[PDB]
């Protein structure tokens, strides 16, 4: 989806998607992690 | 009950944590019953007849508030009284509202924010969300500071127009919803001419004290609705009450009584322990380059410093570190030689990898012995990925304190979760000051179980969540349980060596059962249990006592010339003192070394007068 | 704007000074071209016909206000604005006037203070002037602040009945002196509730700023007349501006391109050189008990010295000693082992023979040896009396150092006067920091002139004044003068024991003709003019010259051995080395120092094992 | 004038008064000396 520009952008099997209406690039994180490009993991709530 | 939740605020902007159903799960466990948010309020991805109810009792974000890509009917934020806007989105703004829409054109309607009165920094953003009305009609003058009023940009292109009126009971057809209480309420274009900042009414008698935030109540500084500056237990003060009070009379500072530390944004009487009470009586994460830990009586003050000034790095993050998110091999090198991180350490997997979104090539597991001089840690540790060839954390085998300043989502501090390493192998760690441990998702780690970590706890409250490593019942029945030598308290690893203390006897760092005081070659003596070898002269008896204290004041024959108690290998040679008698020693009959004589002019090389010649 | 002149205020309280001609001269010469009284203003005894045309500048007392015993009709303090009140009379009030009649009841009669509004400590008495008027009109609760009008104790009685009645253009009968100019304009009684200090008008639009104390031109606080707390060189602060500021967001301090530091009763950008600097920006004049001076930095920081430090004890003047006029026979005791004085020194005639009022009896002459302890001092030295049986000033042989920080009479740091002295003794004196110096009256002294005090005085403006003295020629030919080989620019004796400037060189405390180079006993070096021994390991260099430092590194030629580049008297054998191996080493051709074989425990005569048998 | 409970009171050859109104004393310095009760010289004007 998003150009080879941010390809490896979503961290941890991330699925980086193109925002059509901001005109602008996101991550869709797995579940489990979070952040900006699903760096960190959500330790809160799981192992 | 005047301590109202906080929550942490997320901070991912526009990523989506998974489906939409678990993403607006993590919104609920996030937002749940808080009052304060302390980062961001974001709002994204809320399909339809998802409830939002709970968002109902926020009243205050300390950062931006994002709403976008929500398809909901209605954002219920009708308790928010102010944004203070420290962290803007886009650079600029401290409330965006974007694209709340889907590709049919009914996205949200209704955002009754009625109390939302302040907001002390930043701009506002609003965009193509094209069912949004009611809210053109609030002019944002009022809200907005009256230096940001030239970033805003807002444009409510509601063409549908299929809502109602706004009720004429309020001035300047303004209203954030329908109904009557969902309309504007004035405070700072109604006031009076000589008002400071905001006001309650209209007359001249009535201007707020000018340290309320979002209007006040009475004209004072005890009884504003929120305190655009430091809070002061009742009041809303400009600057903590400082300590001392210098008097012009008399040329010298006397103490304050009502004086008190500046701990953030509140003056507390006294601050938390694991913070550096600085000379300016305020509470402080790590004091200046020139200084370091002068702790006493407990408080852990800073000094100038101890003349050459010990090495201090910035962790990641803090500083000049945003802009990366791991040790990458780029900044790796930055850690040279520095025995004390000012920030917190990330380790995590693409810093292995190697990330090409930002161009630092990998890290050779070989530079993390760049760490091993690292001693405290005034963050916190956060471990996701270790090179498997390696089996414990040998990088931080020295490790001996991490603080607890910052914390990861707010509440751990020591964080190994998701490696294939054996043992901890942090075999000098005495103290987690302030934080939770999290150690889980190990698949194949053992001796995790075994260490009491109540007594690296500095505070109370502290717990540890370890579950889900290699099982119970499988280290058993392997050899991985460590030494029976080492004390039951635990054990890092499988070492006598890496254990938590000794049960007999130390040598070092080994612990073993019965050392080398009537055997062996180190003839040691036993002290704080750490027996340790003494002054090295004075050979062992057939099988007594080798020595007995540190120096040769305490051997019972030492191996050499015997001076009574001053033991020495050799006969003093020219000992100096007033008037230079150059006395010298000699082997005499009892082996004892005796003083020259001034008469032999060659010295002593033999002994007394007697057998002195040339 | 332009510094204020300040003139520093009597402190007589009733008290004569000569004759009533003489005691108005000394007002004349005190209270001329002053406008800032920087202590107490008492206005006594001044009778009829003798003119007050000078008291017409002052504009602000900053301790009390005295007018008592006159006669004169017209005092004219014109232009007083304020009454700061921090001193009292009475221990109650800041404006007295008593009993200002004559024999036949024909005393003071206008006493025109139209300008004053303000009194910000204390009440005021008016007594048995019974010839007053035109000043029972003024009403007294525009003047005092509320918390005294309790202690305020008025009486007016003009039994005469010459008394004018006053213009009708103000105030319900409220006139100063009978006229339009001189009555009264009251700025606290007349303004709405929604004022807190002073107000120019009973319009809410008017008001003054609450760091204001008589009178404001705006609504700002650099508006004011005069300032009630600080001054930061343009308005009035109410506490000088931090030097750091404290953010509760990044949880640290941070630089602040506005703090001053806080001198006096102003905020200064830097203090004198001679004052304590402390790190809120305080400058003081002795730092805490616990806590000793530091040395440079360009200032005079006190840094918290490392237990037992070096005892100091508070001199007269200050806090235990306020009653004592001098060192008297009962506070001696205190002075026992003070290293130094914080301080100054009032050595009083009254401390020689003993009165009967304090209850004092008369204190020993041998017990001034007790100040052979002292160093430095911080204010000033005042000698006017000292035993006639000894010929110099034996109890200071010590001081090398006069701060003079609070000097006498604001200006006198060292005054030796009037004594039957004929040395003056100062073989320790280095440095007068602040101050002036009078070297007068004495009645032998002799040596004063050459000593050329210009070297001695660190700061700029100071100067000398030495007259009265036993000249030269009446002394210098009676075999007086001081000593010669020493640099004549500099003798505090006959001897050549002081000699200030020691000759070209100096022998530690005496001074010689020149340094022990080429020949001599022990070879020296010369640097500032002071000749150092060389290291004993230098050899005699009959030719040229020995060394050219301390250190047996910059010998010429060494006396035994060279253990590389210092110069050593035998080669180490037995000095700890690293990893806790001892060292041996060996002298070769050259009488070079090298190591032994790391075989040879015994040490060894020669290189390698082919040196040591055993 | 002053009662001998005052004597001595004004060092330095004072010459203590009575001031009949305030019913107080004082002392009447000799010129060059200052002070509530003679004690200090006028450095500021002669030696």
């Amino acid at each position: 989806e998003c150009p080879l520009s941010h390809d490896g952008y979503c961290l941890h099997d991330g699925v980086c998607m193109y925002i059509e209406a901001l005109d602008k690039y996101a991550c869709n994180c797995v579940v489990g992690y979070i952040g900006e490009r699903c760096q960190y993991r959500d330790l809160k709530w799981w192992e | 009950l005047e301590e109202k939740k906080v929550c942490q605020g997320t901070s991912n902007k526009l990523t989506q944590l998974g489906t939409f159903e678990d993403h607006f799960l993590s919104l609920q466990r996030m937002f749940n019953n808080c009052e304060v948010v302390l980062g961001n309020l974001e709002i994204t991805y809320v399909q339809r007849n998802y409830d939002l109810s709970f968002l109902k009792t926020i009243q205050e974000v300390a950062g931006y508030v994002l709403i976008a890509l929500n398809t909901v009917e209605r954002i219920p934020l009708e308790n928010l009284q102010i944004i203070r806007g420290n962290m803007y989105y886009e650079n600029s703004y401290a409330l965006a509202v974007l694209s709340n829409y889907d590709a049919n054109k009914t996205g949200l309607k209704e955002l009754p924010m009625r109390n939302l009165q302040e907001i002390l920094h930043g701009a506002v953003r609003f965009s193509n969300n094209p069912a949004l009305c009611n809210v053109e009609s609030i002019q944002w003058r009022d809200i907005v500071s009256s230096d940001f009023l030239s970033n805003m940009s807002m444009d409510f292109q509601n063409h549908l127009g299929s809502c109602q009126k706004c009720d004429p009971s309020c001035p300047n057809g303004s209203c954030w919803g329908a109904g009557e209480e969902n309309c504007q309420k004035l405070t700072k274009i109604i006031c009076a001419q000589q008002c400071s900042g905001r006001c309650r009414g209209k007359s001249p008698s009535d201007c707020c004290h000018n340290q309320c935030a979002a209007g006040c109540t009475g004209p004072r500084e005890s009884d504003c609705l929120v305190c655009r500056k430091f809070r002061n237990e009742a009041t809303c003060k400009d600057t903590c009450p400082p300590l001392m009070l210098y008097n012009p009379t008399t040329y010298q500072m006397d103490v304050n009584p009502e004086g008190k530390y500046s701990f953030g944004a509140t003056c507390v009487k006294k601050c938390p322990r694991n913070y550096v009470v600085t000379d300016h009586g305020s509470c402080v994460r790590a004091c200046g380059a020139d200084s370091y830990e002068m702790e006493e009586d407990g408080v852990r003050k800073c000094k100038k410093c101890e003349g050459p000034c010990r090495k201090v790095c910035n962790g990641i993050g803090i500083g000049e570190f945003k802009d990366s998110l791991s040790i990458n091999a780029t900044n790796i090198k930055h850690f040279k030689n520095c025995t004390s991180i000012s920030g917190d350490l990330h380790i995590l997997p693409v810093a292995f990898r190697g990330d090409s979104f930002t161009h630092t090539p990998p890290l050779d597991p070989q530079e993390l012995d760049i760490l091993k001089t690292v001693k405290e840690i005034t963050g916190f540790l956060l471990i996701q990925a270790w090179p498997e060839n390696r089996t414990d954390l040998h990088a931080f085998e020295n490790l001996e304190i991490i603080r607890g300043r910052t914390k990861q989502h707010g509440q751990f501090s020591l964080a190994v979760v998701s490696l294939n390493i054996t043992s901890l192998g942090l075999r000098s760690l005495k103290e987690i000051s302030d934080g939770d441990v999290i150690i889980s998702g190990n698949k194949n780690l053992c001796y995790a179980n075994t260490i009491n970590w109540k007594k690296l706890f500095g505070t109370s409250g502290q717990k540890t969540k370890i579950i889900s490593n290699r099982g119970e019942n499988s280290c058993k029945a392997t050899g991985q349980v460590c030494h029976a030598l080492c004390s039951p308290e635990g054990c890092w690893g499988p070492e006598p060596r890496d254990c938590v203390s000794c049960r007999n006897v130390s040598r070092g760092r080994e612990c073993v059962d019965k050392c080398n005081l009537l055997e062996g070659e180190p003839r040691e003596f036993v002290e704080n249990s750490e027996c340790i070898q003494c002054h090295p002269e004075c050979l062992p008896q057939a099988m007594n006592i080798t020595c007995t204290g540190r120096g040769p004041d305490n051997c019972i024959q030492c191996a050499h010339y015997i001076d009574g108690p001053h033991c020495v290998k050799t006969c003093p040679a020219g000992v100096m003192g007033e008037n230079n008698t150059l006395v010298w020693k000699y082997a005499d009959a009892g082996h004892v070394c005796h003083l020259c004589h001034p008469n032999c002019t060659y010295g002593c090389t033999g002994p007394g007068l007697e057998g002195c010649p040339t």
